[PDB]
RNA sequence: AGUAGUAACAAGAG
RNA sequence: ACCUCUGAAUAAACUAUU
RNA sequence: AUCUAUAAUAGUUUUUC
């Protein structure tokens, strides 16, 4: 009634009637932003200039009745001058600080409810626990982290639609909530906010603070969850780490993810030790995940993962030999596999490397709405027997099975602009990208998969590409049907065998992906970086060599065997490719032996660079190496044997060794350093004498030096665009 | 001992002390008078870079236009705009061949954007050159004036609310024989009726001015403000260029901050890994000389034509309009000049519109030469500028062109033992060259330089250098085996921002936290920064501690509030309370940080929704850096300079606009939360909403039949008033 | 020449509503004249369907108070969806997946009106397959009296 | 005079 | 001369916050 | 595992003779 009377009043005036008639709803936004021009260019200067004025602050005209014109000292609090383009009056800051001491008082009891997020921050800081401060060689990595967690199974647009449904039911337009998560959250918030006495706009902003996810790229070390990101300034520094645990309640999915990350790191590190089982146990007892001991989490966490199950089995716990893939819990009833990287060409003409599992295997798929039995061979689906609930559940199960099968048809079914790198050029998991692509639109995948006639066995139905229950022909190898932890023993080499004696898990089955933890992973031992990421592992390994250079040098001179067997090099050896560990070790050991027998050719930097590669059991081959590869976030990063490298660059001007762009420390020149330009640790069986010498014909390559014999000097294009004279001993 | 700070670099690498080389504690240089000299210099230089091109007279505006496309191949290393169209088309073709489907998918996304974008997208921005007033206006004000003029001239396709319909209206306005406007003077309204050529000259005109507060430049430079007619087309072209750039690994746009640094580092490391160990690698820290004064709108039209192959005709047309309008663009000369008589002790303003036929005795030698060079180009008070992209426009399309030139450096294209790749962001670039020896490096650099010359890109020799790969500079980011911190760049952000007390406190603490996270701001320096910010905040807002005797006008009130308070820690710093911030709680709003330390009555007064300084409820007025609104979230006064001009009716008009908008919000509660959409008028929408709501209330029994009948009677009265 | 006939025959209110409806989606009544005539006829049919009907105090249909039908055609998508959402919330009726033409209070259902130049059955089947709802009532007319 | 630097301020408008 | 008014908003991308 | 909400404000970056 008041609204319609005010509208009738505005329609009676000539100008307001013109505005109301000639302005459409679309142009209402334009006229709402319409202004004469707020000449604001330097707000800091403008504020400093205005705070010297008598009345720099505007206020509503009610202040002339709510606040007196003058205070006790007679100072004026407001003036009758109106602000430009409005009926607001000009007031002094004295008016605001007078209100804060003499104004009417209301009940501020609903403020903690309306601003629950900020008071939640206050509570998390209040009940948080601070640990010691450790000064370390920090290696921060720019990654996408969430600063506002929002709701788990929601996006920004879905959260906005849910908010509109909850707060403005009659303004939702054509949107209908389809996701079951949206319906559940909508019902929950409608019941919780029933008979609420807050303004609807304020309620909408509360729900935005509560439900809308926000992620950003930040240079982050430690946990990437919101509770750790909000205190990232406090907990992480350039040279220090502050141990801290937020005081609130920790989400369990973050615990699961961090446990998976820690277990994978621990298992991969333990695989290279002499006794993997003891190393795994002592690492699991020394690991904390968000202020909680890892062993307790393992005892009370039902997470289906290979490394987590290996960690459980090492401690006598019962495991479920299962894993997750695309929202389903797989379990290998029978079969075996060996991973193998195979490059494939996508349907949209993209080249990528996919970890292909060889061998024949059988699986069972379990999901919240569907169940299936899967048999497969190398990149070939033998059969799939789905027994889902509705059409969409069976469709999702079929899509997941097709992606899992790694069928070349599935690869060639890719269309559109499907990206396999991050927006920051970070490599993504190809299988996850294929899943997300085919879960948006799978018509082309089903079309190109094929068809196959069914023989009507047991009455199991067929399925057509458009999701219909045919009885004559079905998708190739797909059939439709209708609707436990075990005690294990773990070997010395982390081989998990069932009570009967069959192998269930192995270290080779552990994923090679190097992820990051949602909750900060604290490791307490001599090497706090022993289960850290590859960048931290490399930097800290070379810094450990630098700091201990005196006794390491003495041991290298006297007893190299014990030096190569230091436990500190094992995290490094977990980065060297498994097939090349022995070759690199043997090559580097031969280089070191030649370096010892040729006095004066003592290059400190060469020894420091090549030492971590000698920690593996040596395999003797005649292959020459110009560079050694190290896996860093999936890409083999080479360390060039001669000269600097992206991983390892030594600066002679500063005497400062920089690894992956992180300072590792300054070396000190040895008296036995060779100030003569003679190198003996570059070629396996050839000693560098000097620069180019045209007397010995044209320059050749390192990979063609076998034909040379004893004393045959030659010129080799070893290194980055350099030719030097080498001789054979 | 003479103190030499520069000798610090003898031990600290320059990248690790790069903050010392940015003197960003003093005031930046400013421009004092006119920008006409710089604008004329830019026009003359742009035409000089293309002087060997073909001259034509535009049949629609009469402006002389210089066409450097397919001009003679240069024989020297001077800058030139003689880009070859076939070379640009071939670069586009090879870019499409190395990334199959990039243009098709980008066109699909851009078609969706074009079909869905609303007209109020044009209000996003500060100023738009209003052709109806021959000066800059706020973007919303310029759009409103343009829409009103179009409606008065029977151009009402924009009533759909879509941006493309507004562009159709612009195109239709181009064909009107006469466009009518309205002018004010000392305050009556006068109608002015432009002719076809006059309106066409106004619509193709970009305003010009000087750039104030620019760091690192000895001399001032000109900048441009696009008009209302071209903004939508530029938005659509930039949307297409953005779609293309998102799919390119070498692009430096549109990624910024830590994401940009991570992408650049990953791309550089991928280039290093792909490089063979037995080959040299060099990186070029490269700049381009006068990129925007040498690139031609005709080449951008060619690029858009190649990109939109096999697309619907309407999409190609709507994308092509922007380069076409940009190749016929005119430039406002600016304010003009001021003339000083020493003997008679007088000064006077000379408008730029008189420079066409003004006596040249007044001007000095350099300005006289500028005017003599530019007079043939002057038409209708503006200068004909066919070549060049004016200033800060089509940056992502420039990025696309640069990335295509970078992409030309694969071994499949060089067909030799050298190859190149690198990074591209608008005009800035970094280039990595690999070759078996130094001769190959030289050959690859030469080939890159000559290819850029072919497509009209001139590599600044005096601002570029080359060294072994591992250190470079790109878009002011300094890479030394990884991007280093640069604190001096964010140093001006520290201080009182000037919104209000609450917002400024939040900004100070948030800036300290962000610089701790990103720019390697240490904890001790963070505490000292907090102390300095608190000191500046207390001095700026006259809110020193209550228990001090700093004599300010506000000190007595703060003393009174301090005396009556029981728990002093609960008072905000704005109220004279103490500073409770430290490193651990930088992320917490002040009102929430000390909420439980406040007196009940003080807290009730501070967070009182019925206070006049901010427009069970809570204080609400656009609450940037203000989590909880208090009485300290006031709004300062607006500038009152408009009251002395003839545009002072805009104040009354915006007051009535705000009144109508608030009345509308009384009918559609979600309008403030999410922008409403609709072709119906405001009164019609409100009446329909009132009728449906009254019917529903009657049906559910919330109101009785008498009130329903009264609402229906008032609605009928409003409908009757609507027609008359 | 269809536009001239459309403006000459149909009354100005329906012509304005059809012009607004076409302009809302970028269509030009001068260019698309067959669509102009179709929309004018559709609006005229809907308004003849709605007018001269009321509801008594009891709540049964009467012919000459509140109108029996709520008109959803002739409004922009925002107001039409506002009406549909508000009616569904206040009555519990299922929300349609597409904008209907009328709401019948007596039958408490949405009505989808259709005027066809072809035979009734093919258009009826097309609309039935399009909406994929068994609750939205469908009523199809024709220019031949079917 | 001074600020300042490729053009201005050293009050402007009514 | 008194008197009266006034102390001055480029583009694009990004980042931060709401 | 993925991850450019929308909008507003401020800040930052983007030079011829
Ligand atoms: O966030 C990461 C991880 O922590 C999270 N995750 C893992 N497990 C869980 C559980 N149990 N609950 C909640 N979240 C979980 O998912 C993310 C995994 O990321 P990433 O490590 O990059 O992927 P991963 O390396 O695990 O590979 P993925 O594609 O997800 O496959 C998982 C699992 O499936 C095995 N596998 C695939 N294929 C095709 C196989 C096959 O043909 N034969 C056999 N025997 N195994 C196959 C993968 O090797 C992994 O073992
Ligand atoms: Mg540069
Ligand atoms: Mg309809």
């Amino acid at each position: 009634m008041e609204r319609i009377k005010e509208l009738r009043d505005l329609m009676s005036q000539s100008r307001t009637r013109e505005i109301l008639t000639k302005t459409t709803v679309d142009h209402m936004a334009i006229i709402k932003k319409y202004t004469s021009g707020r000449q604001e260019k330097n707000p800091a200067l403008r504020m400093k200039w205005m705070m010297a004025m008598k009345y720099p602050i505007t206020a509503d005209k009610r202040i002339m009745e709510m606040i007196p014109e003058r205070n006790e000292q007679g100072q004026t609090l407001w003036s009758k001058t109106n602000d430009a383009g409005s009926d607001r009056v000009m007031v002094s800051p004295l008016a605001v600080t007078w209100w804060n001491r003499n104004g009417p008082t209301t009940s501020t009891v609903h403020y903690p409810k309306v601003y629950k997020t900020y008071f939640e921050k206050v509570e998390r800081l209040k009940h948080g626990t601070f640990g010691p401060v450790h000064f370390r060689n920090q290696v921060k990595i720019r990654r996408r982290v969430d600063i506002n967690p929002g709701h788990a199974d929601l996006s920004a647009k879905e959260a906005q639609d849910v908010i509109m449904e909850v707060v403005f039911p009659n303004e939702v337009g054509a949107r209908i909530l389809t996701s079951e998560s949206q319906l559940t959250i909508t019902k929950e918030k409608k019941k919780e906010l029933q008979d609420c006495k807050i303004a609807p706009l304020m309620v909408a902003y509360m729900l935005e603070r509560e439900l809308v996810r926000k992620t950003r790229f930040l240079p982050v070390a430690g946990g990437t969850s919101s509770v750790y990101i909000e205190v990232l300034h406090l907990t992480q520094g350039t040279c220090w780490e502050q141990m801290y645990t937020p005081g609130g309640e920790v989400r369990n999915d973050d615990v699961d993810q961090s446990l998976i990350i820690a277990a994978r790191n621990i298992v991969r590190r333990a695989t290279v030790s002499a006794d993997p089982l003891a190393s795994l146990l002592e690492m699991c007892h020394s690991t904390q995940i968000g202020g909680v001991r890892m062993v307790d989490i393992l005892r009370q966490n039902p997470t289906e993962e290979q490394a987590v199950d290996i960690c459980k089995a090492a401690m006598g716990l019962r495991i479920s030999s299962s894993f997750s893939f695309g929202g389903f819990t797989f379990k290998r009833t029978s079969g075996s596999s060996v991973k193998r990287e195979e490059e494939v060409l996508t349907g949209n003409l993209q080249t990528l490397k996919i970890r292909v599992h060889e061998g024949y295997e059988e699986f069972t798929m379990v999901g919240r709405r569907a169940t299936a039995i899967l048999r497969k061979a190398t990149r070939r689906l033998i059969q799939l027997i789905v027994s889902g609930k509705d059409e969409q559940s069976i469709a999702e199960a079929i899509i997941v099975a097709m992606v899992f099968s790694q069928e070349d048809c599935m690869i060639k079914a890719v269309r559109g602009d499907l990206n396999f790198v991050n927006r920051a050029n970070q490599r993504l998991n190809p299988m996850h990208q294929l899943l997300r692509h085919f879960q948006k639109d799978a018509k082309v995948l089903f079309q190109n998969w094929g068809i196959e006639p069914i023989d009507n066995v047991m009455g199991m139905i067929g399925i057509l590409p458009d999701m219909t229950p045919s009885t004559e022909m079905s998708l190739r190898g797909v059939r439709v049907s209708k609707m436990e932890r075990v005690v294990v023993s773990i070997d010395r080499f982390l081989r998990v065998r069932d009570q009967r004696g069959n192998v269930l898990l192995s270290p080779e089955e552990v994923s090679e992906t190097q992820g990051t933890e949602k909750l900060t992973i604290t490791y307490s031992s001599s090497m706090m970086w022993e289960i850290n990421g590859p960048e931290s592992v490399l930097v800290n390994t070379y810094q450990w060599i630098i700091r201990n250079w005196e006794n390491v040098k003495i041991q290298w001179s006297q007893d190299p065997t014990m030096l190569y067997n230091k436990m500190e090099f094992e995290p490094f050896q977990s980065l060297v490719p498994k097939a090349a560990r022995g070759q690199y070790s043997g090559f580097v050991r031969v280089l070191f032996q030649q370096m010892r027998d040729v006095l004066g050719t003592f290059d400190t930097v060469q020894i420091i660079k090549l030492l971590p590669f000698a920690a593996a059991p040596p395999e003797q081959s005649r292959m020459q190496f110009s560079s050694l590869t190290v896996n860093v976030r999936g890409s083999g990063m080479r360390i060039v044997v001669r000269g600097n490298s992206p991983v390892f660059n030594y600066n002679k001007a500063t005497k400062r060794l920089t690894v992956l762009g992180k300072d590792a420390g300054a070396l000190m020149e040895d008296p036995d350093e060779g100030t003569a330009g003679v190198e003996s640790a570059v070629l396996r069986g050839f000693l560098i004498l000097g620069k180019e010498n045209k007397r010995y014909g044209p320059a050749l390559s390192i990979n063609e030096l076998s034909n040379l014999a004893k004393g045959e000097k030659a010129n080799v294009l070893i290194g980055q665009g350099d030719v030097v004279l080498v001789m054979k001993r | 001992m003479d103190v030499n700070p520069t000798l610090l670099f003898l031990k600290v690498p320059v990248q690790n002390a790069i903050s010392t080389t940015f003197p960003y504690t003093g005031d930046p240089p400013y421009s004092h008078g006119t920008g006409t000299g710089y604008t004329m210099d830019t026009v003359n230089r742009t035409h000089k870079y293309s002087e060997k091109g073909k001259w034509t007279t535009n049949t629609e505006t009469g402006a002389p236009q210089l066409n450097p496309i397919d001009g003679p191949l240069p024989e020297d290393n001077e800058p030139s705009g003689y880009a070859q169209t076939d070379c640009v088309l071939e670069a586009m073709a090879f870019l499409e061949e190395s990334h199959p489907g990039i243009f098709e998918n980008s066109c699909l996304e851009t078609m969706e954007i074009v079909q869905q974008t609303r007209v109020d997208k044009l209000t996003q921005g500060r100023q738009t050159y209003d052709w109806t007033l021959n000066r800059n206006q706020p973007a919303a004000t310029a759009l409103a004036n343009t829409i009103e003029v179009f409606r008065s001239n029977g151009l009402t396709a924009n009533e759909s609310g879509r941006l493309i319909d507004f562009l159709k209206d612009v195109m239709d306005s181009m064909d009107k024989e006469e466009m009518e406007i309205t002018t004010h003077f000392q305050i009556g309204k006068k109608k002015q009726r432009l002719n076809k050529r006059s309106y066409l000259i106004r619509a193709l005109t970009l305003n010009t001015m000087t750039k104030d507060a620019e760091r690192g430049k000895l001399k001032r430079r000109a900048i441009a403000t696009p008009g209302m007619q071209i903004r939508g087309f530029v938005y659509f072209v930039e949307a297409l260029a953005r779609s293309i750039c998102e799919k390119l690994e070498q692009s430096g746009l549109p990624v910024g901050g830590n994401e940009k640094k991570a992408k650049l580092a990953n791309v550089v490391r991928k280039m290093m890994t792909n490089s063979q160990d037995t080959e040299l690698s060099f990186t070029i820290t490269g700049d381009n000389t006068k990129w925007n004064e040498n690139q031609n709108p005709r080449m951008f039209l060619a690029m858009i034509t190649y990109i939109t192959r096999n697309q619907p005709e309407w999409f190609r047309n709507v994308l092509s309009i922007a380069p076409i309008m940009f190749s016929n663009k005119m430039a406002r000369l600016g304010k003009g000049y001021m003339f000083e008589s020493k003997s008679m002790k007088l000064r006077t303003q000379v408008p730029a519109e008189m420079l066409a036929n003004i006596d040249l005795k007044y001007f000095n030698k350099s300005t006289r030469e500028k005017i003599e060079k530019i007079r043939p180009l002057l038409i209708d008070g503006t200068a004909s500028l066919s070549p060049g992209m004016m200033m800060g426009m089509f940056n992502m399309l420039s990025t696309v062109l640069g990335v295509s030139i970078l992409n030309l450096g694969q071994k499949k294209y060089t067909k030799t033992t050298y190859w190149w790749d690198g990074l591209q962001s608008s005009d800035d670039f970094a280039l990595i060259v690999n070759a078996p020896n130094h001769e190959g490096i030289q050959a690859g650099v030469d080939r890159f330089y000559r290819t850029c010359k072919l497509v009209g890109i001139n590599m600044s020799k005096k601002k570029s250098y080359i060294n072994r790969t591992g250190t470079f500079e790109f878009t002011s980011f300094f890479y030394r085996y990884g991007f280093v911190a640069n604190f001096s760049m964010e140093l001006p952000s520290f201080g009182v921002s000037g919104i209000n007390e609450s917002a400024d406190m939040s900004v100070g603490v948030t800036v300290i936290k962000n610089n701790m996270i990103n720019n390697d701001l240490g904890p001790a320096t963070a505490q000292m920064a907090l102390q300095l910010f608190i000191k500046d905040y207390r001095y700026t807002y006259r809110c020193h501690r209550g228990d001090t005797q700093i004599q300010t006008r506000r000190a007595f009130e703060l003393k009174k509030l301090w005396e009556q308070t029981r728990s002093k820690a609960g008072l905000l710093v704005s109220d004279g309370g103490p500073n409770l911030y430290n490193i651990r709680n930088l992320h917490i709003p002040e009102v929430c940080l000390k909420w439980e330390l406040m007196d009940e009555d003080y807290q009730g007064r501070l967070c009182n929704p019925m206070n006049p300084f901010v427009s069970n409820a809570v204080v609400m007025p656009s609450m940037e850096y203000d989590a909880v609104a208090t009485t300290h979230s006031w709004i300062p006064k607006r500038n009152r300079s408009i009251l002395n001009t003839s545009q002072r009716g805009i104040l009354e008009d915006e007051q009535m606009y705000q009144k109508c908008c608030n009345l509308f919000e009384k009918f559609f509660p979600s309008s403030s939360y999410r922008r409403p959409v609709g072709i119906s008028s405001m009164v019609e929408a409100m009446v329909s909403r009132a009728r449906i709501d009254a019917r529903i209330d009657f049906e559910s029994g919330r109101i009785k039949k008498e009130e329903f009948a009264e609402i229906m009677k008032i609605c009928s009265t409003i409908e009757e008033l609507r027609r008359q | 020449g269809m536009e001239d006939f459309v403006r000459q025959c149909f009354n100005p209110m329906i012509v304005e509503l059809a012009e607004k409806a076409m302009k809302e989606y970028g269509e030009d009544p001068k260019i698309e004249t067959n669509k102009f005539a179709s929309i004018c006829t559709h609006l005229e049919v809907c308004f003849m369907y709605s007018d001269f009907h009321f509801i008594d105090e009891r709540g049964e249909s009467t012919i000459i108070l509140k109108h029996r039908f709520e008109i959803i055609e002739g409004r922009d998508r925002t107001m039409a969806w506002t009406v549909v959402n508000s009616i569904c919330n206040t009555t519990g009726v299922e929300k349609p997946k597409f904008l209907p033409d009328l709401y019948d209070y007596k039958e408490n259902r949405f009505i989808e009106i259709g005027v066809t130049r072809r035979e009734v059955h093919i258009y009826y089947l097309e609309k039935a397959n399009k909406i994929k709802s068994e609750k939205t009532h469908i009523h199809i007319f024709s220019f031949t009296g079917e």
